[PDB]
RNA sequence: AAGGUAAGUAUCGUUCCA
RNA sequence: AGCUUUGCGCAGUGGCAGUAUCGUAGCCAAUGAGGUCUAUCCGAGGCGCGAUUAUUGCUAAU
């Protein structure tokens, strides 16, 4: 009967990292992956995926 | 003919029968030098690359895999073969034989034709299908 | 200085952005932070939408039809008030 | 008997086209 | 015997004099109803 | 026999020449005909009198 | 079939659905078609 | 001689065969 | 102080069309897209591909 749900978490989170301002520049991308750590890219990670896994990782920081 | 896969032996075809739950496995047994052979083995060429979704289709010389020729009666020159699920779906023409296609056609809608009402007539789970077009004639006049 | 982004991308902005409002909207009604929404219904739409339920007590079905029709002028009236300089 | 149609070659020697029909 | 289709189609021949005969009387029995002073009728050309 | 070995290696894989709009088009709805086809024919079929 | 004869339809449906007035044909001529005098031959009766 | 097998689910009997 | 013009937003009311909407880290494009009338003129998007119940969701029966 307990809550046990952070669903509703998920959702916030995504609906505040779409309100992200994230760089269309791939450099700025990588400069700012490399700034916080991240590699520059997953094995078959295009741009686009690029710059929302760079999106995605911000909505935490 | 050649293009499409090709099955050596016994095992194989039995395989390729079981190796599918979703589609229908269309088997040309025969030879594929066969006049009569190359002509529906160039029809199920035109074709494999539509019915992909509900179909697919294998090839089998008798001579290579002499295991079937008695228990299906492999001894007109071409013969084609429907399987759903691990299940031989008899089809009812307007020839005498229900359990095979023995002759080889000419048009690419009507073989599609066959194969997608066995389709509907395997998913709703029966054995016999009923083909829409009459074969006890050849509509020649 | 800013540059002025052309009508197409203005329509495309709008688009993106209403779909986005839509998409989230749903999600939310998914997991159910707000009721699924009612239909909306006008006087036109009395009994398409509630009529079988209408014969019973019309005049009821009617002020229920007409509340939800002052509710949604209400919220435009006082939306503007609030967005009133 | 049969249904099969016969040619009326031969069978209109008594018969004419606007008769039967005024 | 069914009936054939041969003696139900009136020949060209008599469908021609045919023509020109009631033709004839069609114009005789128009000309007078110009005299007079009426239009025609199913009942005068139903015989035609 | 006197082609380059990768000669074989540079044949260009050749295309379809038609659009989606003619290859793959949308199923054709086939609606029934207009009904004052049936009213017209009635229509004609009706003399007048003198 | 009216309906189905509009709806979106794969050509193996559109063919065994135009038949269906051959049916009705039949059934309306079955104690002439299925006969014994015709169609000389052994008879089966249905199953149930 | 044909073009005329509805496809199935059951227990029971038999027989070859492993 | 109002009046009033135009664009862009938010909503509201109503009408109309579902042989059409939508995408373009595909390509080309005012350094000209595209041209049947009228061409010493015209002059903005076009193409290819993909999604599709000819935009897409819920609720509702069976």
């Amino acid at each position: 009967s307990e809550r046990q749900a952070e669903v509703l978490a998920e959702f916030e989170r995504r609906k505040r990292a779409r309100q992200i301002n994230v760089s269309t520049d791939d450099s700025e991308v990588k400069a700012c992956l490399r700034a916080l750590g991240e590699p520059i890219t997953l094995f078959g990670e295009g741009p686009a995926e690029r710059r929302e896994r760079l999106r995605n990782i911000l909505s935490v920081v | 003919s050649y293009m499409l896969p090709h099955l050596h032996n016994g095992w194989q075809v039995d395989q390729a029968i079981l190796s599918e739950e979703d589609r229908v496995v269309v088997i040309r047994f025969g030879h594929d030098w066969d006049p009569t052979c190359m002509k529906m083995d160039e029809v199920l060429y035109s074709i494999a690359e539509k019915v992909k979704n509900f179909a697919v289709i294998y090839l089998v010389d008798i001579t290579e895999v002499p295991d079937f020729n008695k228990m299906y009666e492999l001894y007109d020159p071409c013969t084609v073969m429907f399987f759903f699920r691990n299940k031989h779906i008899m089809i009812d023409l307007g020839t005498g034989n229900n359990n095979k296609i023995n002759w080889a056609m000419e048009d690419k809608q009507e073989m599609v034709d066959i194969i997608e009402t066995v389709y509907r007539g395997a998913r709703k789970g029966r054995g016999l299908v009923v083909s829409p077009k009459d074969y006890s004639t050849k509509y020649r006049y | 200085l800013g540059v002025y982004l052309t009508k197409k991308e203005q329509k495309k902005l709008r688009r993106q952005t209403r779909r986005e409002a839509q998409k989230e909207l749903q999600e939310k009604v998914r997991l159910g932070l707000m009721p699924p929404p009612e239909p909306k219904v006008r006087i036109s739409n009395l009994m398409r939408v509630l009529g079988t339920e209408a014969v019973q007590d019309p005049t009821k079905v009617e002020a229920h039809v007409r509340a939800q029709m002052a509710k949604r002028q209400k919220a435009h009236e006082e939306a503007n008030a609030a967005r009133k300089l | 008997p049969t249904g099969e149609v016969l040619s009326l070659v031969g069978k209109l020697e008594g018969t004419r086209m606007g008769d039967k029909a005024q | 015997l069914i009936p054939n289709l041969y003696r139900y189609i009136q020949p060209w021949e008599s469908e021609f004099i045919d023509s020109q005969r009631v033709w004839a009387e069609y114009a005789l029995k128009r000309q007078e109803a110009i005299a007079q002073n009426r239009r025609l009728t199913l009942e005068d050309l139903e015989d035609s | 026999a006197e082609v380059t070995e990768e000669e074989w290696l540079s044949i260009p894989e050749v295309g379809d020449a038609r659009n989606k709009r003619q290859r793959n088009p949308r199923y054709e709805k086939l609606t029934p005909v207009p009904d004052s086809f049936f009213a017209k024919h009635l229509q004609t079929g009706e003399n007048h009198t003198s | 079939e009216e309906s189905m004869k509009w709806k979106k339809l794969t050509n193996a449906q559109r063919s065994g659905l135009n038949q269906i007035p051959n049916r009705r044909f039949t059934l309306w001529w079955s104690p002439t078609i299925n006969r014994a005098n015709v169609y000389v031959g052994f008879q089966v009766q249905l199953d149930l």
